[PDB]
């Protein structure tokens, strides 16, 4: 349009191209639209690339002042939904130049704004995000990524093994630290603080680092395994959050951890660049993806939080466990734990990847499995994640009928027989319950483990 | 296209036509009726955006009699006839004025 | 891992 | 329990407490459980207290290092939903010393965190969160809140009018600037980035400071009357963001806006004290809300997070547009409408207050409208919000046939029609034509904008 | 409104 | 003897004077009438940080006494209409407004709000009269951190002078914000609650 | 290679892939190798592709390592020199991941660390590099760029009017604000700093800013145009360097100067983040290029400096005149220009552009001319350079009869004149004298100027 | 300038 | 101590 006409006009006059070929700078977004009925689908997909870039409800003036052409999204291609007829996949292209660089929140905030308040659908799922090589160089990444984080902690040939402190809230410091010494001394790698264990009446954050510093190396010089605890650094305020990490790392804790949703995109990119700076693992709690990842209908889909959290920074992410999950979710779990550690992930619609996702160097972020989980998961857990993994124990070895130390141990020695099994060429979860009662001969703890919980 | 025209305004109601007095008497009558005191303040026009403009004689503390703030205005308007004169209400339970609107703009 | 699936390859 | 026997339990031995009555210093939640067919309610809301609070999936040997009687969270009421028989209300009450004082991160992360995620539920709804005065007291709140802020511009008798800048995104700094210079020249009190503006290739936000500031300082200087725009100062990390708030607040911006969930609560919590510590207006956007709030069988309700904003703080929050909105909705925003502007909302089924909420001396917040919003809206936008609003006319004014100037004016001109006569005692939504068609014998601006948007 | 709507009121 | 004394330390030589001596169980009453610092010990003492002469040139007030007021009621002003009081009772004639004692920062008026209106009114009030004026704003705060922040504010804003209670506020915190005020040049007013 | 054996080996068995396909990511450079007799085209490229990336002269076992097939540099393509037997262009590749990002010292050091001194080459000329997108994503680039510093001095429709003062050495600070007060009251936009001039006995740097920064002021005053001074930043260290540029940004300067080459890549990168940060402008000079572009068969072509520079940062960079240039040496001298100013350069060879180019959003850069120029250069300077110039004119203001401001004021009709003929539709070179003439009798000044200094 | 020959177009 | 006598208990 090269004239100023005022009023309202249709958005598929400008922000529908389906002849258009999007350039690789392109960010290009997957959204699934379920549209009322009534409306067009190049509208919906229209008005999505319009709201979510340039346009405007009304024509305004000032479109004349730039070049709408260049900068403004448009969607380019809608797909059916294969068995679902009320859906469709609208792909629009963004302009590189549309996002300040290094920024997951200016992306994030731009493709999820306001779109999703749509009356005109009944429900809009992000589904993927293809983040272009040249926008993921200006971003920061993981402060050191698996490669890195495997050599800095001398861990190499097996998942780690981590265990979140119970119960979640009501210990105090030196109680919570004899918990977390009693875990690493066991056999554990890690252990962690809860979630929502940051600094409370009953154990403020000074008096737990502390403890927990004293028991992981005391740990750590009782077993001459590099030991650690994720203390959790989540804070009210930036500066509350950065005090906590640099008193973590004024006592040498090696790792701490964040929640990157809750605590927020703008901390968490912050955190990681510290942590890179001063040589710190971080770990990224995924608390309120649940709000956000579970409906199939209206919502984000995990794999695009878990691309914004490989931009942002982290060494470890909670990935959830698979073993819950149905073969039809299994796919789209091991979809994105590709994209958390893979450099290139070739888009298979199968597995929910709609787009090639190239890396390039940027590191990958160890996948972290936890829940109700126990000795008995272990041979399907080492399958399903192999050794990039994190398995977090927390139930499992806090609730051993004789301690965490003999907990620790039955997990560590249950995570063990499965690897050795499985580098000898045996199928671990058809054999599990072969490898774990071979295993459990040699050790009590492990014995006892499998009498408590069920297989 | 019309070029619009840029001028001085005087913040709530300055975009509307200038009031009568039965415009004006309304607002004061709805202040009132909300249990606002009403007060008067003045200032040199050069000195509109100050924070504290003059403040004639005290707020109306419990004046529930509209003539009595008009009267009260055009006291303040003869002592001072070339300053902007402004009605404002005060709401001592959020501590902030419930309304404010210039009745004379000055000069 | 990391350079042996890279999109070069 | 005094022992410790190991193994799974069932959480309602525990956590289900149907006979506690709530102290005054618990805060209190109202889930929507919307369960999967077999599972017990009673045995669901336990389980909601639970791994919300202090619960394991399996029973641990250190909950008997604590008391868990005085720690626990626990549900303490079952109740209907009206009309839907597939959901309850549970009602958890969870004590204060569970939580960081100040902090709506912690709060936030352990109602959130992971309940969500249950098998056993189909859906989860976060309801209603009683945060108890002495909760609400450890909060920063506001930097100002309305009173202040009408004080500190000098603006009196009726809503605020601002004006998001169109196109959302390409245009330069100065032409930024242009558009800012022009809509405030014509009348609106405020201008503001919109929320995708940061720092792009197109405009640095250096340069936009610089050239907004400079349009501002003109605008007020030809008015007479006090002006400001809401600088974005939303960034990629802490530290950039606040630089970007030192610089408005060096240049002298009265206002600048932050985006507090895809921000994200740390970093708005920093800025609103940053804000009161430097005298500093903030305007929230709530971008991301529909993601989470839509949805009325999974997610959080929106009046949940106007309570953590208000605790977070911001001076002005963006609570969208009733006119859109059915009267099933409509009398639910005016509930967080009054739960973001009073001191003390008491509980109200009907409005979607599920418990009394006191603010006791915390400032109120200015409630926000914008959207497709034009002057045939100012009625009924007086009516629903009052006085203490900011109606924000993007399209609404840029989208003027003579320019923002004209837009402007024939906003300010609706506006203040619309509020002598509701001071007239006119009943301003039945005479809404009237009123405008009255004003417009002596506005061409407001003439043709009637003439541009259908009524 | 603030202290008009107290708990105390 | 002066030995048992830290220099410059009204503290050291008050707490030893005070301590515990009136605890004892043998009198039924002790009253501290009286105390002789020699002037060896005055001169370790930084005193007041201006004086009465310095006083009397920084604000160019000769031949009368001055005059005061307390903003009333003491307690529930908000900033703005806190500061339309200080006008009207500045341009009316007194030299100096002050807060009162219990204000400090409140929830019906926060410090900085309470400073920025003050100072436009003290300004104004300035202006209108042709005379210096000021308004002793309360820096008494709960830490000392938050004591120097809102002196450095008072300084910043041009407030020429301050005001501290020094027995409730304290004499570490007194003394430090005495020192600050010849540093900075502010008057600083003591209040003895 | 699988097995580690020690030894010298060709350098052509692994770093000449004549079927490799670079990617979109790779950093491509173009040698010119002029090697000596006996030695083979392939193993000079390959020898220089080892070099300039991972090769070693022997075989080391450290190799084996990592995956040299991934980061090895290749040579992929020989070609002929046009006209020139006895030399070859070398086309390398370069994986992105060889270099820092953001970091034109490390690309610029592993391109032209050692192979510049082999004994196999005669001559060894960089001819071209291609910078991917990604890689020039992380870049910072110029800190405004041409239209940002437009609108920032407010200077719109022709090319910007310079002076160096004169003598490059020896005057007093006061005086030499005399003389840039002088040149800036009659009609220059900017006057600078000579590059030698830093802080010397004759005249301390603080002082010389104070004086220039009073002359600037008072010729803005009295001319009602905006002015500036390059104030050379130039120092021996970095802190020399901010301190300089902290004083003229705290006096209101809107612009410094830098040599790049001989001040250095590493201070010149820092100055340019500086600036952007404090919103100053960048003028660079390019002392030293002569010294390494001058000579055909041995160095780097400025075009390779030209790229390194809008990478590094600079709002202006000085780029000779093509008025002395041969008319082979012009197509390459507007070769450069575009490539300092353009978005996106397309290979032409004709041109020395041996690769596309492109810059994205990265903003252009001011092309600025200088030297021995006179009026009588205008017209053709007018159309070489057009708008988006800067033209100094040291010698040709100082050295006009009646002084500095006569001469800045023939200088300025000059321009002026030129431009009004080339807008309406003259051609300026071939009616250069015309132009001049008829402007001539309207101003005494550009009349005597024009008899000063042959045609 | 700057948009008017991108590679895009 | 502490947690024993607290005012719920």
């Amino acid at each position: 349009v090269k004239k100023y006409s005022a009023g309202v006009k249709e958005y598929r006059q400008t922000y529908w191209m389906p002849e258009y070929t999007p350039l690789d700078s392109d960010i290009l977004a997957c959204f699934k639209i379920t549209p009322q009925p009534g409306v067009d689908r190049e509208e919906a997909a229209a008005a999505v690339a319009a709201e979510s870039s340039t346009g405007t409800w009304t024509t305004v003036w000032t479109d004349l002042l730039t070049d709408m052409d260049y900068y403004k999204g448009r969607a380019y291609r809608i797909e059916d939904v294969p068995g679902d007829d009320a859906a469709f996949y609208a792909f629009i292209a963004y302009p590189i130049d549309l996002f300040e660089e290094g920024s997951v929140v200016n992306v994030f905030t731009s493709l999820v704004g306001n779109v999703f308040g749509f009356k005109a659908v009944r429900g809009l799922r992000l589904e993927d995000v293809r983040f272009p090589l040249a926008y993921v160089k200006t971003c920061g990444g993981p402060p050191h990524g698996i490669q890195v984080e495997r050599d800095k902690m001398n861990k190499y040939g097996r998942p780690l093994l981590g265990c979140t402190i119970k119960p979640k809230l009501g210990l105090s410091a030196k109680n919570y630290g004899r918990a977390v010494y009693e875990c690493l001394r066991g056999g554990l790698d890690f252990t962690k603080d809860d979630e929502n264990i940051n600094s409370q009446p009953f154990m403020r954050w000074r008096d737990r680092f502390l403890f927990v510093q004293d028991a992981t190396e005391t740990a750590e010089a009782q077993t001459g395994e590099r030991k650690g605890h994720y203390l959790n650094v989540t804070a009210p305020t930036p500066e509350e959050m950065y005090k906590r990490a640099e008193f973590a790392k004024e006592i040498g804790a090696p790792i701490i951890m964040h929640d990157y949703i809750t605590g927020g995109f703008t901390a968490n990119t912050g955190l990681a660049k510290w942590c890179q700076d001063n040589g710190v693992l971080l770990h990224i709690h995924r608390a309120m993806h649940a709000v956000i990842d579970r409906n199939p209908n209206h919502g984000i889909h995990f794999r695009v939080l878990t691309k914004i959290l490989r931009l942002s920074g982290g060494d470890h992410l909670h990935t959830g466990t698979v073993v819950g999950k149905l073969e039809g979710d299994r796919a789209s779990t091991l979809g994105w734990i590709d994209l958390l550690r893979e450099s290139f992930i070739p888009e298979d619609r199968s597995r929910g990847i709609f787009f090639d996702q190239d890396w390039g160097s940027m590191p990958g972020v160890f996948a972290v499995a936890s829940g109700g989980i126990h000795v008995w998961h272990m041979p399907a857990l080492v399958n399903i994640f192999g050794d990039d993994s994190v398995l977090q124990f927390g139930g499992g070895t806090l609730g051993h009928p004789w301690g965490n130390a003999a907990g620790a141990a039955a997990n560590r020695v249950a995570l063990e027989a499965c690897v050795e099994a499985r580098n000898q060429g045996r199928d671990i979860e058809k054999e599990g319950k072969e490898i774990l009662t071979a295993a459990a001969q040699h050790s009590p703890e492990l014995k006892i483990a499998m009498e408590t919980w069920k297989e | 296209m019309q070029d619009y025209k840029q001028s001085l305004k005087y913040e709530t109601f300055s975009y509307l036509p200038p009031m009568n007095a039965e415009r004006i008497r309304a607002q004061i009558k709805y202040a009132i009726a909300q249990g606002w005191s009403p007060g008067i303040e003045h200032v040199e026009v050069k000195n509109s955006m100050n924070q504290y403009w003059y403040m004639w004689k005290l707020p109306f503390f419990g004046e529930q009699n509209v003539d009595n703030v008009l009267a009260e205005i055009e006291a303040c308007r003869s002592a001072y006839p070339t300053h902007q004169v402004k009605l404002v209400a005060y709401d001592n339970y959020a501590q902030s004025l419930g309304l404010a609107f210039v009745v004379y703009r000055g000069n | 891992p990391r350079l042996d699936l890279i999109e070069q390859a």
